[PDB]
């Protein structure tokens, strides 16, 4: 019967298919590891693709993936337990030690440039015919953390040119430094910014950018990191 | 309250953005549209600029002369009243040849002919859009997903108003122009072929159309809540994965035990959409070619 | 085991419930005070599902049925093995499901990500709690929600809309179908769109999102744009599910005829309803 070869075949492909999908997302993060980073003694029944290798544009190399992984950092964090799958605690200061929700990973230290291989993320004074075209303009407003106080004033909004969306604001402090703070965790709101994620006294700890008028992907996931990292470790400062 | 990254809560705007140009044909862009304020909460504030060349513009023109000729039966339907027009609007019917015309173009206007145009030009209209699809691709140097993911829409689209009747040898077994004439289409072709929750294809589809929704769910939640970490920059995490790719899969490493990377997310959306109208098309066109009644074949086949 | 990065984010807290008492893994699962929740609500459901088949007398997947009483019972209990264990299996149902939301929030809370997943999966949950506890309280009884089973559930949702005529006519239906089928399409063109710049032609760089605005304005005259497309994709999914859960909740409750009547309403609107010609005169 043809609808019964149809149906049978259609399985063995679907059973194909999900081979082949699990297998395409185990290019990165494999093979597996024991908590000491060693390689563990049971990889699954999926064994690991054949490589590929993505071209990267403006003679940035390329990726060839899977391969060597390997977290190019040093992770402050020590057991809690005698066996395999507590926590670890964090050996200094989480939020400086860029651990847990504060953590970030060792991407390249140069910025995402954009088609035509300028710089992907600008701020908007060095953006030509960049301005706010809709809602509240946050530069000027004053910054305030979940501590209630004032950690400092928005200076500039840090725009995406080709997309044309406001990444980041940057924020001068006490000291007359700046920061960047990620769009996705600020309020603008009418007479103030409010960070519900860190309270004012950790606002001098994010991390800063080597050159004032771009960032590099490891610069934003350092930033990204230790203002997410907030949530879990502000909570005492915390007043919401 | 944490803000949660469904609109925005400001817009930036710069020049007009005209796009990349790689092997595109700059003569046939036009320049931008205007920029839309509402839009740009939600997505992009600007419109256009928009790409036509000669296989746009016929499957422009050839989509027009379809809704023209549907369109003009409507009014002749409704006595060329617009109070009527308006009223009847979803009750108006543009039906294909009876079965005694068999696969002949020999039927009159009236009664067959207008349906036959009107089918004729999707088919150009369609057909050709494909092709602009893929054409649009190859100038940019991108790959033809696009155009292969839209081949399997095409397919369902193909089997129920072509491939299967010319197997059923009659172009009555194709499916009417209509709002509500099409809905009875689809219960009677159930009702008629022992109903369709018994073919496995359609059940497969089902299961899909719902992974579609499930996955789609999943994917966005998960791009959105990891953008404070800048996940939506998808090609740049695939290039050099970031704090937002390792959070998204360890989110649901920890909740169901496994998980993807930032490419192969989209390998399980491309396929979980397509397998919908492939899974779809297969199940309609087995279905009075081999298949009269799936109730029946299901009591003989498992 | 571990991911090659994962170690890092294995750190104590985001518990909701309980402290460090279930803060730990097994294998790459989470636990949690909400993962032992789970596990007690779905091991108690299986069992029970698996205690309905042997007084059903059958053990084949294709043909274990558990029904809800019988609508003579009302919104009361019935015995166990004529309608009962329908009624526990659904609280240990919305117990599982409700747990795994949690357990998600607790995931977010550990890993400093937003609650969006759960909030979406919420959704799913009370397209669930439509069928088999808003409508049944709703319509008197608990006889109206469907029966688990693979084969028998779908019987329930072809009486139950046929109950109505061709169901097609209800109107928050055909929104919620729009909706799916949208989204699928979104779904398509997104992990195509993705995938065609990650994946040029053959001995090409990888393209850029201005690549991908690129394509589509080309194409269509517009690009949503990599936010979103995500937003969008969450929106369509969600919308199709909120419209399913209105399309039900208001039928056998508000609405109780053949739905393709109810659009009389438009046909009859005075100023045209009497004017001849056309479908309807
Ligand atoms: C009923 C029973 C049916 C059984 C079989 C059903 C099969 C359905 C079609 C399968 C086609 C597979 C296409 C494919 O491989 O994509 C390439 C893709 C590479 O994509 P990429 O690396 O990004 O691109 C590389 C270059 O840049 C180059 O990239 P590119 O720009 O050229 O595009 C890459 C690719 C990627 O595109 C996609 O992934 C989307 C796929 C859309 C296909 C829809 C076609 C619809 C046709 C409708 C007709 C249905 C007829 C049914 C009768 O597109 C294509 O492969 C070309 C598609 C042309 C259509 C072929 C017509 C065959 C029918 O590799 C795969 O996706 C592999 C698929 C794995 C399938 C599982 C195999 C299991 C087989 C059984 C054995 C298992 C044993 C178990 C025990
Ligand atoms: C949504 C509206 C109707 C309904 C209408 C239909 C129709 C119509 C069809 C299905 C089909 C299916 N439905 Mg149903 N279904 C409903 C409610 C449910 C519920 C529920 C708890 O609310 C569940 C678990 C299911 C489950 C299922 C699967 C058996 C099958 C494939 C679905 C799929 O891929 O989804 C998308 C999800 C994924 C791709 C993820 C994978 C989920 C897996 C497959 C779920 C398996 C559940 C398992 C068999 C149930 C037992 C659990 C154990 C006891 C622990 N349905 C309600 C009442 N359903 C199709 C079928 O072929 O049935 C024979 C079909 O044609
Ligand atoms: C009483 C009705 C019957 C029934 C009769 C049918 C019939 C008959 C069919 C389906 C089909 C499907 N049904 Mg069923 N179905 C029933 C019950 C259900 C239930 C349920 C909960 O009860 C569900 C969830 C479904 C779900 C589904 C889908 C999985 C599937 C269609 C997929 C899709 O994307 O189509 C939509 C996608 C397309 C139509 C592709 C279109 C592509 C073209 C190329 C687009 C061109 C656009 C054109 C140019 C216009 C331009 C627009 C401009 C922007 C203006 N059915 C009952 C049992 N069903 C279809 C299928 O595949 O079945 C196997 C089908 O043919
Ligand atoms: C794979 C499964 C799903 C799928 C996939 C899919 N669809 C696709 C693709 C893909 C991958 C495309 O690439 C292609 C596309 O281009 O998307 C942007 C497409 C597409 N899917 C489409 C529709 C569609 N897809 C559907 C379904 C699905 N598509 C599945 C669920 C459905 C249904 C019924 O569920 C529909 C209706 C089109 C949006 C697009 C194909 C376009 C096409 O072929 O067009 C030819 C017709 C015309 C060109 C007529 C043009 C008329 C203009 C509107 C001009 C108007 C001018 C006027 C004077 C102004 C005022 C009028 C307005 C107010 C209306
Ligand atoms: C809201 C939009 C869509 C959506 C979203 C969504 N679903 C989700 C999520 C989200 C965001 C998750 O985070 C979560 C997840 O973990 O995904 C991997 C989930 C999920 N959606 C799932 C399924 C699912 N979602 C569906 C639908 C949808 N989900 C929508 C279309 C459907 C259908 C039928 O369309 C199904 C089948 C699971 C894979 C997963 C939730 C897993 C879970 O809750 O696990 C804990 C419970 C158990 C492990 C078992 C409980 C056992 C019970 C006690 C007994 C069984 C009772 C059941 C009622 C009988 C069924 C018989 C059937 C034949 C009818
Ligand atoms: C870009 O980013 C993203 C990722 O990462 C990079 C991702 O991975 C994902 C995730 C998506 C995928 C991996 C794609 C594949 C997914 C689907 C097609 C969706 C359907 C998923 C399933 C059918 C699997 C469902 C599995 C479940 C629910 C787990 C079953 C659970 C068990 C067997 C164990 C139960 C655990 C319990 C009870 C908790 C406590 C445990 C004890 C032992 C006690 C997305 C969306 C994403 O966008
Ligand atoms: C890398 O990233 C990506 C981008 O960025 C670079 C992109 O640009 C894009 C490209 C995306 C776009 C260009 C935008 C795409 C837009 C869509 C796919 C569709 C959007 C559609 C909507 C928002 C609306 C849809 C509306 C629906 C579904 C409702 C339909 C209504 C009915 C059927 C009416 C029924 C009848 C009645 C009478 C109603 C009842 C009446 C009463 C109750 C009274 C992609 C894919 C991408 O991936
Ligand atoms: C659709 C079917 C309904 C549900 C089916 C799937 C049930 C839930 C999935 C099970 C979860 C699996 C994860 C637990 C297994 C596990 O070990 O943890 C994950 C591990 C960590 O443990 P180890 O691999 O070290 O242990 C190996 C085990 N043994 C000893 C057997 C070799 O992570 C992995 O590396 C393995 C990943 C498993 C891949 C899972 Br089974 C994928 Br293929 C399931 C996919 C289900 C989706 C169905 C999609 C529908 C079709 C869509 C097509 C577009
Ligand atoms: C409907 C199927 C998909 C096809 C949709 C695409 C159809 C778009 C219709 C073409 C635009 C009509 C207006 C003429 C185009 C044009 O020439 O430029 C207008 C302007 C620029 O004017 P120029 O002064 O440069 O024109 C110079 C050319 N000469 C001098 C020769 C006239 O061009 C545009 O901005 C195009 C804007 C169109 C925006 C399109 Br309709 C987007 Br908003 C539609 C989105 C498609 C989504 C598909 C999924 C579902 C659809 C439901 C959502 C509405
Ligand atoms: C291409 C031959 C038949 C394919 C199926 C077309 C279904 C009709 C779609 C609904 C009708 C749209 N209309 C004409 C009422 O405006
Ligand atoms: C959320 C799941 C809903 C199932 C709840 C069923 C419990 C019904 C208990 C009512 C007992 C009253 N009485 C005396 C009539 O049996
Ligand atoms: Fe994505
Ligand atoms: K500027």
């Amino acid at each position: 019967d043809l609808a019964s070869l149809a149906i049978y075949s259609f399985w063995i492909f679907l059973a194909g298919l999900i081979y082949y999908l699990q297998t395409e997302n185990m290019r990165e993060g494999y093979p597996l590891e024991n908590e000491d980073g060693t390689p563990a003694a049971n990889q699954g029944p999926f064994p690991l693709p054949k490589p590929k290798t993505f071209i990267l544009p403006h003679g940035r190399g390329t990726l060839t993936v899977p391969g060597p992984e390997s977290e190019d950092r040093p992770i402050a964090l020590a057991r809690t337990a005698v066996s395999e799958g507590f926590p670890h605690a964090p050996t200094g200061d989480p939020m400086k030690d860029g651990v847990g929700p504060a953590s970030w990973v060792a991407r390249r230290d140069l910025p995402e440039l954009d088609g035509h291989g300028h710089n992907k993320i600008k701020p908007m004074k060095a953006a030509a015919g960049f301005h706010v075209s809709a809602g509240k303009n946050p530069i000027g407003l004053p910054v305030r953390g979940c501590d209630l106080e004032i950690a400092g004033k928005v200076v500039d909004i840090w725009v995406d040119i080709p997309e044309q969306m406001a990444r980041f604001l940057e924020v001068e402090l006490k000291d007359g430094s700046t920061r960047l703070l990620p769009m996705q965790m600020v309020k603008v709101q009418s007479n103030r910014v409010h960070v519900n994620a860190l309270s004012s006294d950790l606002f001098a700890g994010i991390p800063t950018i080597k050159s004032p008028t771009e960032v590099t992907l490891l610069e934003e996931d350092k930033i990204c990191g230790y203002v997410a990292g907030g949530l879990m470790y502000a909570a005492p400062k915390r007043k919401s | 309250a944490e803000y949660q990254n469904i609109f925005s809560q400001v817009q930036v705007r710069g020049p007009a953005d005209l796009g990349m140009t790689e092997d595109v044909n700059l003569a046939n862009r036009s320049g931008v549209g205007p920029f839309s304020t509402l839009l740009g909460w939600f997505g992009n504030a600007q419109l256009g600029p928009i790409y036509l060349g000669s296989l746009g513009v016929l499957s422009l023109f050839s989509g027009l002369m379809w809704f023209f000729t549907i369109g003009i039966w409507f009014w002749y339907q409704a006595g060329w009243n617009p109070a009527v027009f308006l009223r009847d609007l979803f009750f108006f019917s543009l039906e294909p040849p009876a079965p005694e015309y068999g696969l002949s173009f020999a039927a009159p206007l009236k009664e067959g002919g207008l349906w036959l145009i009107a089918s004729f030009f999707m088919f150009v209209a369609v057909w050709s859009w494909w092709g602009r699809t893929y054409l649009r691709a190859q100038a940019l140097g991108m790959g033809k997903h696009t155009a292969w993911a839209f081949l399997s829409a095409i397919w369902l689209w193909m089997v129920l108003g072509f491939i299967r009747p010319i197997l059923m040898g009659s172009w009555s077994e194709a499916v009417p122009y209509g709002i509500f004439s099409h809905l009875d289409w689809t219960n009677n072709f159930s009702l008629v072929h022992g109903n369709l929750f018994y073919n496995p294809f359609h059940g497969l589809s089902i299961a899909f159309l719902y992974g579609s929704a499930l996955l789609f769910a999943m994917h966005g939640a998960t791009i959105l809540a990891v953008s404070r970490f800048g996940g939506e920059r998808e090609l740049e995490q695939i290039a050099d994965r970031g704090t937002a790719a390792e959070r998204a899969a360890l989110f649901w490493r920890w909740t169901m035990g496994f998980n993807a990377t930032m490419e192969g997310i989209h390998r399980w959306a491309i396929w979980m959409a397509v397998l919908v109208t492939l899974t779809g098309g297969i199940g309609i066109l087995l279905s009075g070619t081999v298949v009269d009644n799936w109730y029946v074949w299901g009591q003989n086949h498992g | 085991a571990l991911l090659s990065f994962e170690r890092k984010y294995r750190v104590p807290g985001g518990t909701l419930v309980g402290g460090n008492l279930f803060d730990f893994w097994v294998g790459p699962f989470y636990v949690g005070f909400f993962g032992v929740a789970t596990f007690f609500f779905a091991a108690l459901g299986i069992i029970l599902i698996a205690w309905s088949a042997v007084l059903q007398g059958t053990w084949n997947p294709q043909l274990i049925s558990v029904y809800p009483p019988a609508l003579e019972y009302g919104l009361g209990g019935a015995p166990l093995a004529k309608g009962g264990l329908w009624q526990i299996i659904t609280i240990c149902a919305t117990g599982a499901f409700v747990s795994w939301a949690l357990r998600e929030v607790e995931i977010c809370r550990k890993l400093g990500i937003g609650y969006h997943i759960p909030f979406a999966f919420a959704f799913a949950i009370l397209a669930y709690l439509t069928l088999v506890l808003f409508r049944p309280v709703m319509m008197g009884a608990w006889g109206y929600a469907f029966p688990y089973g693979i084969w028998t559930h779908l019987d329930w949702v072809s009486n139950t809309g046929y109950t109505y005529g061709n169901f097609h006519y209800n109107p928050a239906h055909m929104i919620a179908i729009s909706f799916f089928f949208t989204n699928a399409l979104a779904l398509a063109l997104h992990g195509a769109l993705v995938l065609s710049a990650a994946n040029p032609e053959k001995g090409k760089e990888m393209r850029t999102p201005d690549h991908e605005d690129t394509f589509f304005r080309d194409l269509v005259g517009y690009s949503i744009g990599t936010l979103g497309i995500h937003r969008l994709g969450l929106l369509l999914s969600l919308s199709a599910v909120f419209f399913s859960a209105l399309c039900m909740i208001i039928t056998g409750t508000i609405w109780f005829d053949q739905w393709v009547d109810w659009w009389q309403w438009w046909v009859k609107l005075p100023w045209w309803a009497n004017i001849p010609g056309g479908i309807n005169g």
